[PDB]
């Protein structure tokens, strides 16, 4: 086609194999840096605690609010509440998630992220939803009551990224290697008789031509060629990760070309 | 005189020269940029009676004369920080000490506790681009969190066609692909109807 | 307690540039581009793509100190060639660079049926 | 009269003067001998383009806090210190479709040189031509009456 | 704006020596004026805090409002055919330009050769819209009126920007106007300063014309919590 | 409405003031505690 190519090796709703071609190590990596850290997702901020009669503390639940995934698809439609023009927060910079829970059985009575209802008006948008990607179809384990054992709560969601804190991370593991067989000599393998018998053969070894040994050292050879894996939480789709990650790099960018313009 | 604001909501700091260019057969001349401050200011008054808003608008033109107009619950009052711009009578007889300065620096240092600013929108190196009859200014609005949107100010003399003149604008919006966008000419003393505009296109 | 808030990594300070362009004195067509609220992930980045520029003679980025966000990139020219106008370019190809990257992706997951 | 103007009204302190500014006895008054030497050539250039080609025209030329006792006794020399000026109007007959005006100004804004305004409109509301018009040679103002007579007042 | 004064006073009868020595020291004649102002303070049945939006002790203060008006309003009908000169004394819809102002107690300091003033001024220049009155404008930032008064006086140009006003005032109410300075008139002298050396160079100035009166009539520093307008 | 003091075993709801005996009504139990404030608190989700 043009620049840099993609060859997708394997899909799923949390996991995408891809061999990026015909790309700089640092470009590879700077999309990589971006996945993890700049992509833009939705995630409980605010927690107002009305009632607490559990064994856990009021911050200690708090805390584990953040860390469960919402709905981000249409999360560029939502303002981030410091850009916003209100008074704290509103429909269009938040969600608002509400959760009551009471031990009515005598038996141990489970919260999950099932439990979590949206108060808030959507604007129609895909949005604050807690991802369930569970078979049994609960989400996240909040809490446990016994009894008279009542949580009730109030949750304000806002749009966020990683580098203010780690909830507002969309990728779990991003996958990312180059060079299986070490043509690049880009590493100095320890060993303590053969690195070639020590040190385990890579996947990717198959997609490339292994050296042969009767043949001088490639100083001239560049790194081209990664082979990468990105996983989702849920916030937002796989392939969204990759191309939000691709787009908020290039944003980015943009934003020191307009900087250069307004000097 | 007329005016009109446009605010592109849904926009890039691109936005503005491509809105540049598909005036670039309708162009004339073009005159000194301008520049401009949108200030937001919340009351914090917790008694304030029931429909008196809490909420208090300051917009400041520069070169415009350094004025700042205050808008609030439909009604507007015109400020300057001009010394050139002071009556000579009140220098005269002492009502003035002939060094004013900003009615922003007086909210935040000196009525802080009542209004706080809760927003600074600011847009420099702006576009004054001279038509038919009708100047069109263009400048990028910028807050503390990046780009904010585009802002076209619309001024006409021609008392008369002057509805035509913004729908003509408003239509090479439609070319550039800048959908979603809030028009104002609504009216409350060309200044004062002028910030008028901005708030009813901005809040 | 004596943490800084975690947005003053990304969201620009009260009167603080994105760029500040300060020229090189001990080298001839030098200068030096101090990014503020900025990382390796853009850093690294430009200087890689400056480096791609035959009439660009210098290129390096650092990052001062790890508790703060800002990097100094110092940009070096050949005589005629302007260091702006030299990181405008590789700004400008990084970008179409991934214009392509995500079209040539769209195009191989809409393949996919997973 | 200024200078102690100068001083009630603004300071709170001292006087601020230029020569420049403040520069105009002598000079402002030769002005007034040069203008009407421009004038002169001015109405002889409108009586050989204009006055002698329609038979009907002619031309007739016109005029163009409380320190309140001093800037009224500064005004009454304003006569004296104005940028001189006059305007030239051109009668021209009336065509019974359409009455056509013209009209010319001459001025001397830095006192000792000449700016020469020309405006015409002969409407006919399908015809209409309106011309605002500004020239410092009377070259051009021969050319431009040249072509304003032939065209428009003309048979 | 910093404003560096001194103050004194004269009764009635000793109007004329003073224009006269005025007159002679500055080398101009007077030159009359007047001024309304019109001073208001937060709205008691409002209440706010006293805190910033960073949580900083902020203290409440009166906004004064002050305009001139045509000196034809000050002359009634026994007034009437009277030179219009420092001699009238001893006998004796949208919103109207007005300046606003803000100032802070006067500095603190034990022997001070003068009074120093901070002033935070603005201009207010017209309005519009349904409650475009002063007053409704005052309302809308949270303020009501307090009170009133009217200056009358003579005023002279001197050198350095240094300025020298004989007045009377006048509080204004329906229940009728009082004279604050019965019996004689207020006398002022000062310098607006927008640098250490200017400061200390505009002190000299007052500094010099208090010498230049000593014998005559007295100009001192008055008490700094007599230049206090904070609300309490 | 109103508990201003809990038991600690039998969990029930007391709201005594100043000088009305430090004990339960049913249990004996000098224990009891505090009931939330009704000033909801808010917390940060990080
Ligand atoms: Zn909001
Ligand atoms: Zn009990």
């Amino acid at each position: 086609e043009e620049g840099p190519q993609v060859k997708i090796r394997e899909a799923s709703k949390d996991n995408v194999d891809f061999i990026l071609s015909n790309v700089d190590l640092a470009m590879a990596n700077s999309l990589r840096r971006v996945m993890i850290a700049e992509i833009p997702t939705l995630a409980i901020d605010s927690v107002e605690v009305e009632t607490n009669t559990t064994v856990l503390a009021d911050e200690f639940i708090a805390h584990r609010l953040g860390l469960i995934p919402l709905q981000s698809m249409d999360i560029e439609q939502l303002e981030y509440s410091r850009d916003c023009f209100c008074e704290d927060h509103c429909d269009k910079c938040s969600v608002v998630l509400t959760l009551q829970a009471f031990g009515e059985s005598e038996s141990t009575t489970n919260v999950y992220s099932k439990d979590l209802v949206i108060v808030s008006n959507l604007m129609g948008r895909n949005i604050g939803h807690p991802i369930i990607q569970d078979k049994e179809g609960n989400g996240v384990l909040i809490c446990k009551l016994r009894k008279g054992q009542e949580l009730k709560l109030t949750c304000v969601a806002k749009k966020g990224i990683a580098k203010e804190h780690a909830k507002w991370g969309p990728a779990a593991a991003i996958e990312f290697e180059y060079d299986p067989w070490n043509k690049l000599k880009h590493t100095d393998y320890w060993y303590e008789q053969d690195s070639a018998k020590e040190w385990p053969q890579s996947k990717n070894c198959e997609y490339e031509d292994p050296p042969n040994e009767g043949d001088p050292f490639d100083y001239k050879a560049q790194a081209d060629t990664f082979y990468m894996n990105v996983e989702s939480v849920g916030s937002i789709p796989v392939d969204q990760v990759v191309v939000r990650g691709i787009d908020t790099l290039q944003k980015k960018v943009a934003s020191i070309l307009l900087a250069l313009t307004q000097m | 005189g007329k005016s009109a604001v446009i605010f592109v909501e849904r926009a890039t700091p691109a936005t503005l020269t491509e809105l540049k260019d598909a005036l670039s057969n309708s162009i004339l001349s073009v005159r000194d940029p301008w520049s401009i401050d949108f200030r937001t200011y919340r009351c914090s008054i917790k008694n304030l009676p029931a429909d008196v808003s809490k909420l208090m608008y300051s917009i400041t033109f520069h070169h415009h004369g350094r004025q700042t107009v205050l808008i609030k619950d439909n009604s507007a009052m015109v400020t300057t920080a001009a010394a050139a711009d002071i009556p000579p009578a009140l220098v005269f007889n002492g009502s003035s000490t002939g060094v004013p300065e900003s009615i922003d620096t007086i909210l935040s240092s000196k009525l802080s506790n009542i209004w706080m600013q809760r927003q600074l929108i600011k847009g420099d190196a702006g576009e004054t681009l001279i038509l038919d009859g009708l100047t069109v200014r263009l400048v990028n609005l910028f807050s503390s969190t990046g780009f904010k949107g585009l802002l076209i100010e619309l001024q006409a003399d021609e008392a008369g066609e002057f509805e035509t003149k913004i729908a003509g604008i408003e239509g090479h919006l439609a070319e550039i692909r800048a959908k979603e966008y809030k028009t104002s000419s609504d009216s409350l003393n060309e200044i004062c109807d002028l910030a008028y505009q901005y708030v009813r296109a901005l809040e | 307690m004596n943490a800084p808030d975690r947005f003053e990594l990304f969201l620009l300070g009260e009167g603080e540039s994105k760029l500040k362009i300060d020229p090189d004195t001990k080298a001839p067509n030098a200068v030096v581009i101090t990014f503020e609220k900025e990382d390796h992930t853009l850093g690294n980045l430009i200087r890689a793509e400056l480096l791609n520029d035959r009439k660009v003679l210098f290129a390096a980025y650092k990052v001062e100190h790890p508790f703060f966000a800002r990097f100094k990139l110092r940009i070096q020219t050949t005589e005629g060639y302007d260091p702006k106008d030299a990181l405008k370019n590789a700004c400008n190809s990084i970008i179409n660079k991934l214009g392509a990257l995500k079209t040539n992706f769209e195009t191989e997951w809409n393949l996919q049926t997973l | 009269k200024k200078t102690l103007r100068s001083r009630i009204s603004s300071p709170h302190g001292l006087i601020n003067l230029n020569v420049d500014d403040d520069i105009l006895i002598i000079r402002p008054i030769l002005g007034k001998v040069r203008f009407a030497n421009y004038k002169l050539l001015l109405k002889k250039i409108i009586k050989d383009y204009v006055l002698d080609i329609v038979p009907g025209s002619s031309i007739t030329e016109t005029e163009v806090e409380n320190i309140t006792k001093l800037n009224k006794e500064i005004r009454a020399f304003d006569k004296l210190l104005n940028i001189p000026r006059r305007e030239l109007k051109i009668n021209l007959p009336l065509t019974e479709h359409k009455s056509p005006n013209l009209s010319l100004m001459l001025e001397s804004p830095n006192y000792c040189n000449a700016l020469i305004h020309i405006k015409f409109s002969a409407g006919t509301e399908a015809n209409a031509v309106s011309f605002d018009t500004t020239f410092s040679d009377f070259k051009e103002v021969e050319d431009f009456l040249h072509f304003i007579v032939a065209e428009y007042i003309q048979q | 704006v910093q404003q560096l004064s001194l103050f004194g006073s004269i009764g009635d009868d000793g109007y004329d020596l003073l224009i006269s020595t005025l007159t002679t020291i500055s080398g101009n004649p007077p030159l009359l004026y007047n001024s309304l102002c019109t001073v208001w303070k937060p709205n008691p049945s409002y209440d706010v805090e006293n805190v910033n939006s960073r949580n900083q002790l902020v203290e409440p203060n009166r906004i004064k409002l002050s305009k001139e008006v045509p000196f034809s309003y000050l002359i009634d009908e026994t007034m009437m055919d009277k030179p219009l000169n420092f001699r009238i004394l001893k006998s004796f819809e949208s919103c109207s330009p007005w300046s606003l102002q803000i100032s802070d107690i006067p500095a603190a300091g034990n022997n001070r050769s003068v009074s120093m003033q901070t002033i935070a001024e603005t201009i207010i220049l017209s309005s519009a819209g349904k409650n475009s009155s002063v007053s409704s404008l005052m309302n809308g930032l949270g303020y009501v009126f307090e009170f009133q008064y009217l200056t009358i006086g003579v005023k002279f140009f001197m050198k350095h920007g240094l300025i020298l006003e004989l007045q009377k005032i006048w509080q204004i109410e329906e229940a009728g106007n009082s004279q604050i300075t019965s019996g004689g008139f207020l006398l002022k002298a000062y310098i607006n300063v927008s640098d250490i050396d200017r400061i200390n160079y505009t002190e000299t100035a007052l500094m010099n014309l208090k010498k230049e009166l000593q014998g005559y009539i007295e100009l001192s520093v008055p008490d700094r919590q007599s230049m206090d307008s904070r609300v309490a | 409405a109103t508990l201003k003091y809990i038991c600690a075993e039998c969990s029930s709801k007391l709201s005594l003031s100043r000088t009305d005996a430090v004990r339960c009504k049913d249990c004996g139990h000098r224990i009891l505690l505090k009931a939330r404030t009704k000033r909801l608190v808010q917390f940060e989700a990080r």
